[PDB]
């Protein structure tokens, strides 16, 4: 709970090595709606939704 | 691009007049200075006698008069623009007159920043040297090689050379971190050096211009403000405020006697003053004598009559009566002279219906401002006063009459409206009107009004096209400028109509929110308000495009159609990243510019009723007006008395690219061009575009074939090496495109007042130029050139104009 | 030293300096590579210069123009064990690429012609009459806060140095528009709401070093700083800024653009250093941060540190955009109850673009995007 784990970029604590590789992939980008089963990105929120729903099923 | 520029009327605007002994001591000469034009007069009892007009290789900056250590008569000094100086003598050699450049040479340093107030050039008394202010801190020295030295007042308001002094002294104004003072300097040849000037005032008037210093007699300098009028001469010091000097700043000048008891003073308004000296010295009395034409330059005659030389309007002879009038005034004017200058719009009109062409301009300026009606058969001049300023022209023949855009100057009262200055044409029409609009009276907003100062407000006269009379004026909203003129039909109307922009200008607004474009049609004597439609900005600019009506809008240009309710449709638009300004079309394409010689050229597509950009290209540089001379070659004009060509860019190699546009064309004219307009006054060559100066300036641009182009190139060579050169100044350097760093060789333009002195000179020297040429006659047969045939050539050249 | 205009060079090419730089801009680098340090370990004697670029594509490296450097500080040492180098850089001559060769290690040079600087006179030089040359110059300025908060001063000199514009086509209050004392007032008049410092002497009279002073303080993208040096004419730059400056006022996320974070309103200067400014973080990170009153639609991570702060007194927190989890920046808060603002933002600008408020009202909507 003391948090050991910081990021260059921002500074945020994180209390776990894993969770800080997780922060530091956002800082980077490349359109950041990136959908967690596939890792097709896309260039807005909605055509996340419109993707995302062909990954359901 | 190949083209051909030439003078088809000299410059009438009147920058500059000195008198002196110069074709005998014992003659009296005038001296008048028209930009490149300089002319000789003779005074006479009558008046004055015309010798000699001529024409320079450099825009006439400063010209002074002065007696030499040992010789005849008085000698010329002349400064250009383009900082060549030349001296001149005039010479009589039986019936032929000569003036012969007794010494020559340029004074110009690579590095230098040009003071704020502008070029001086003064001689000493004893015409043992010449003083020049070119460069803030430094000062150029002639007893032709001349030296500079250092100065610490970086700020020099004017300066002038002091009477009786051991060594030639100058005394100047400057301003500096803490004021506005007046100082001294000595001068020393032998040393090259500064010396310490006699006396000095550590304090002056805040609003100090004028330093001019009186003869021998009585010595010093004396100093005009806008409130104070002071004379000092070491620990003599003496000083008046006269009331009458309140409404107008003191601006020109001349010394009346060679005694130094009298000088004259002109306003900005129009009004001529008097200075008349008490006198050691007792006091300083002025008077007022009249008013003039607004006055750029004055010089004291004889017999009572000055000369009034005037940028704004036509320059007058008067005299000077003991007795003031029943006005009050004691001058009155005895004869003027026509000026074409300030041209601020123009249109070709055939009134005749002869295919000859009319020539009409808004010219002028305040009371001043006039029509120009200008008519070949050379030129003949009718002049129509307006007393007050004209700003855009069309012209409507189905109504026979002319549209302008007119303002003159009003002063808030105390009686919650405003007065008129004088009487105008825009209060002496025979039918008048106020527009009033529920969308611009939607305005609500502070709006501190002070009630004692100027301010301009905006009409919109409609003439007859045979008696030039005021038939009717409308009047515009408040703190609306009007601003764009057209007139032409619309869609199946066959109505034709008046469509003015407009745009709304607060004091405290910089970027306009507000503007409008107006249509108007004239029935019956009657000015009939059509429709309003309120746009978010300045309408700068509107023309006929194809049955429809080319606008903008700021930045933004936008094309209206005709609707069957007799309304504006909005159709299509087109965002420009520059400000729309300048707005020429020819057919379906659409060139816009800015004022900083931004570039954009667009294409209306009709199959999808939008426009698609073509080409693009920004060079950054004041341009003050540009025209089209074909589909794919441009013409404008930018700063620097310059003109510029831009191509099309025929075949690049490079899709990405074939949107850039080169750098064809690039010319020195010496004028600053307002307005360009097509059109010819007559009934090899192609293309025709008349345009007008701010200094009357006209001339006739054509496009010529690459044989052509290349025939006179070699031709201009070859006569530069024969004709005599005033102050021997090339032709290649006057004519070279010049900024106030930059240099560059002009291309793709022939001087065609160049071509045309050929015929002026001798014989043989014809022969000796021609020799050695390979002559064209085009198609067929190349060969040795001819004597004669370029003559016949040149003569059909001659006949544009 | 300075190149002479238009000149073939070929100048080195610094990597991972990934930035806009404007001319006279001051750049502090932390290096660690001993290639970065080889090749300034030979610049430094004795050139001193390199060449910023100016990527719109650094993924797939799309560079067209760019800023020289003049390296003017260089001195590091190993203190506490770790051999620290950090150099301070600034900006001259604007250049264009031509041709580039990346050599053996890095080493990219940068074959180029210098970008000539455009000075252009007044609009009156032509047409200002002879006679009135003497009128050109006013009885001066009256350096105050109250004739100067009034107009009725200016007024009276934009009426006098353009009395004879009545000579064209085109009337006085135009060239109000491409006036620089006129642009200049316009810009000083809008940042004593964003700063206290005195804008006299702290500004250049000179409007070539004034443009690039308000180049380097505006929250503004990577693109927009990049046209903004295509610009050589001082007059155009500050037109684009002014428009910018009057449009471009709110700030969104620059990765999702569905989030407003900020208004230009929220700005302020903290320090005398400004409201934008270039902060370095322990690892070699450049962060160009802006400091604003007040932001939303942000969440915070972890917790807060005083760890390497840039703010003594306050205490950072990440933020990131709500939507796109993209950093914006940090949320800084002050320790002590006598911190004047208490809770001042902060954001970094390469994530935010004051963005061209769409309008939400139905009767205006859209409207007109002329970027000049
Ligand atoms: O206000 C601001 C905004 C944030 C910015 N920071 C701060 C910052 C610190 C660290 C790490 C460096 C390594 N240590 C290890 C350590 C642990 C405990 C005690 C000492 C050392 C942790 C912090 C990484 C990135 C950033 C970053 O981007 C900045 O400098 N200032
Ligand atoms: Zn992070
Ligand atoms: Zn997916
Ligand atoms: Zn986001």
């Amino acid at each position: 709970s003391e948090r050991p784990f910081h990021c260059n970029q921002c500074g945020a604590s994180f209390t776990q090595k894993g969770n800080l590789l997780r922060h530091i992939k956002l800082h980077s980008g490349e359109k950041p709606f990136k959908c967690p089963f596939c890792s097709y990105a896309c260039r807005r929120r909605d055509a996340l939704t419109g993707h995302l729903r062909t990954h359901s099923v | 691009s190949y083209n051909y520029v030439v003078t088809a009327q000299k410059p009438t605007a009147v920058n500059g007049c000195v008198t002196g002994h110069f074709t005998s001591a014992e003659d009296l000469n005038l001296l008048i200075a028209k930009n490149t034009r300089l002319e000789i007069y003779v005074v006479t009892a009558e008046g004055l006698r015309p010798v000699k007009e001529v024409g320079m290789y450099g825009k006439i900056a400063v010209m002074e008069l002065f007696r030499p250590k040992g010789e005849s008569k008085d000698l010329l000094f002349i400064l250009t623009a383009k900082y060549n100086a030349c001296i001149l003598e005039y010479k009589q050699s039986g019936e032929s007159i000569d003036i012969i450049t007794r010494a020559h040479g340029n004074v110009q340093d690579r590095i230098g920043r040009p003071s704020e107030t502008g070029i001086i050039g003064i001689i000493d008394p004893e015409c043992r040297m010449i003083g020049l202010r070119l460069y803030d801190g430094l000062f150029k020295v002639i007893p032709l090689k001349a030296f500079n030295i250092r100065l610490e007042e970086l700020h020099v308001i004017d300066v002038k050379f002091l009477y009786g002094c051991q060594a030639p002294t100058i005394c100047f104004v400057y301003q500096d971190p803490q004021g506005r003072h007046v100082k001294t300097y000595e001068v020393s040849l032998r040393e090259k050096e500064f010396n310490k000037g006699p006396w000095k005032q550590e304090n002056v008037e805040a609003e100090a211009s004028m330093v001019i210093a009186v003869p021998e007699p009585f010595g010093g300098a004396i100093i005009i403000g806008q409130e104070s009028i002071t004379y000092h001469n070491g620990d003599k010091y003496l000083a008046i405020a006269p009331p009458i000097i309140k409404q107008s700043t003191i601006v020109c000048h001349n010394r009346v006697d060679p005694n130094g008891s009298r000088y004259l003073l002109g306003d900005m308004e129009g009004r001529l003053f008097m200075l008349l000296l008490e006198k050691t010295l007792k006091d300083l009395r002025v008077e007022l004598l009249g008013e003039t034409s607004i006055a750029e330059c004055l010089t004291y005659l004889d017999n009572g009559v000055v000369f009034v030389g005037s940028r704004l309007g036509d320059s007058q002879l008067v005299k000077l009566n003991v007795d003031s009038n029943e006005q009050g005034s004691y001058v009155v004017a005895m004869e003027t002279f026509t000026n074409l200058g300030p041209i601020v719009d123009m249109c070709v009109v055939d009134l005749e219906r002869q295919g000859q062409g009319q020539l009409v301009t808004c010219s002028g300026a305040f009371k001043e401002g006039s029509l120009r009606i200008i008519r070949n058969g050379k030129l003949h001049i009718r002049t129509v006063p307006l007393y007050e300023s004209p700003r855009k022209i069309c012209y409507q023949e189905v109504s026979q009459c002319f549209g302008v855009l007119s303002s003159r100057i009003e002063v808030q009262d105390t009686s919650g409206g405003t007065t008129a200055l004088r009487p105008s044409a825009s209060t002496q029409a025979l039918s008048s009107s106020v527009s009033s609009s529920k969308l611009f009276s939607s305005s609500t907003a502070p709006h501190e009004t002070s009630f004692g100062e100027e301010v301009e407000v905006h009409n919109l006269l409609i003439i007859d096209q045979h008696t030039f009379e005021v038939l009717h004026a409308h009047q515009f909203l408040q703190n609306e400028y009007a601003l764009s003129l057209v007139s032409c039909k619309l869609g199946k109307d066959p109505n034709t109509y008046f469509i003015v922009g407009t745009a709304m200008v607060y004091p405290e607004e910089a970027e306009p929110k507000q503007g409008r474009i107006v249509v108007f049609q004239y029935s019956d004597g009657k000015l009939q308000t059509v429709a309003e439609k309120e746009v978010k900005g300045a309408v700068y600019s509107m023309v006929e495009f194809n049955g429809k009506l080319l606008a903008s809008i700021n930045s933004t240009v936008r094309l209206y159609e005709w609707t069957t309710e007799k309304e504006l449709r909005t159709e299509c638009n087109h965002y420009n990243n520059i400000m729309a300004l300048y707005l020429k079309t020819k057919g379906d394409f659409i060139l816009v510019g800015d004022l900083m010689r931004s570039v954009l050229l667009l294409a209306y597509k009709p199959m999808e009723g939008n426009f698609e950009e073509i080409a693009r290209d920004f060079n950054p540089n004041w341009m003050s007006a540009v025209e089209i001379l074909d589909d794919d070659n441009f013409l404008g004009a930018e700063n620097a008395f310059n003109l510029f060509v831009c191509q099309k860019d025929s075949a690049a190699t490079t899709d990405e690219e074939r949107q850039h546009l080169q750098e064809v064309g690039l010319f020195h004219l010496g004028e600053f061009v307002n307005v360009f307009c097509h059109g010819s006054l007559v009934m090899p060559t192609q293309g025709s575009v008349l345009f007008g100066t701010v200094n009357g300036m006209i001339g006739l641009v054509t496009s010529l074939s690459e044989s052509w182009y290349n025939l006179l190139l070699d031709m201009q060579n070859r006569l530069n090496k024969v004709i005599k050169s005033v102050g021997k100044i090339e032709h290649s350097f006057w004519r070279s495109f010049h900024t106030e760093r930059k240099t560059e060789p002009a291309t793709g333009f022939i001087d065609g007042d160049l071509i045309e002195s050929f015929l002026d000179i001798s014989r043989p020297k014809m022969q000796e130029v021609v020799a050695n040429l390979q002559y064209d006659d085009g198609s067929g047969m190349k060969r040795e050139a001819t004597a004669d045939d370029l003559i016949k050539v040149v003569e059909e050249l001659t006949r544009i104009h | 030293t300075l190149h002479d205009d238009d000149s073939c060079q070929v100048i080195p090419v610094l990597p991972q300096v990934m930035m806009i730089l404007i001319p006279g801009q001051t750049l502090p680098l932390q290096l660690f590579h001993p290639q970065e340090v080889s090749m300034v370990r030979n610049l430094i004697q004795k050139d001193r210069t390199f060449a910023v670029l100016a990527y719109s594509n650094v993924q797939e490296r799309e560079a067209q123009f760019g800023t020289t450097a003049e390296i003017y500080a260089y001195r590091e040492e190993q203190d506490f064990g770790i051999e620290i180098v950090k150099v301070k850089a600034i900006g001259r001559q604007r250049f264009k690429v031509l041709e580039l060769r990346t050599q053996s290690d890095g080493i990219q040079q940068a074959k180029v012609q210098i970008l000539p600087e455009c000075v252009l006179p007044s609009t009156m030089s032509a047409v200002q009459l002879e006679s009135l040359n003497k009128c050109q110059i006013f009885p001066s300025k009256p350096v105050s806060r109250e004739d100067q908060c009034s107009y009725k001063w200016w007024q009276k000199y934009q009426k006098r140095k353009f009395h004879c514009a009545n000579l064209t086509s085109w009337p006085r209050w135009l060239y109000s528009l491409y006036d620089a004392e006129t642009l200049m007032d316009r810009i000083k008049k809008q940042l004593r709401e964003w700063d206290e410092n005195l804008k006299d002497d702290s500004l250049p009279s000179n409007p070539i070093d004034f443009s690039y002073r308000v180049a380097a303080c505006l929250p503004i993208d990577d693109v927009l700083r990049i046209q903004l040096l295509k610009i050589g004419s001082a007059i155009q730059r500050l037109r684009c800024e002014l428009d910018i400056m009057n449009k471009c006022t709110s700030l969104c996320c620059k990765q999702c653009q569905e989030t407003e974070i900020t208004t230009k309103n929220e700005i302020f200067s903290l320090s005398l250093c400004g409201p934008m400014a270039a902060y370095v973080n322990p690892h070699g990170y450049v962060h160009e941060t802006l400091t604003v009153y007040k932001a939303c639609n942000l969440n915070l991570i972890g917790r807060p540190s005083t760890e390497h702060s840039w703010f003594p007194g306050y205490a950072w927190t990440v933020a990131q955009c709500k939507i796109c989890a993209s950093h914006i920046g940090w949320k800084f808060t002050a320790t002590k109850k006598d911190m004047s603002p208490q809770k001042f933002w902060g954001l970094t600008r390469s994530a935010l673009l004051p963005t061209i408020p769409d309008t939400e009202d139905e009767i205006s909507p859209d409207k007109v995007i002329l970027c000049l």
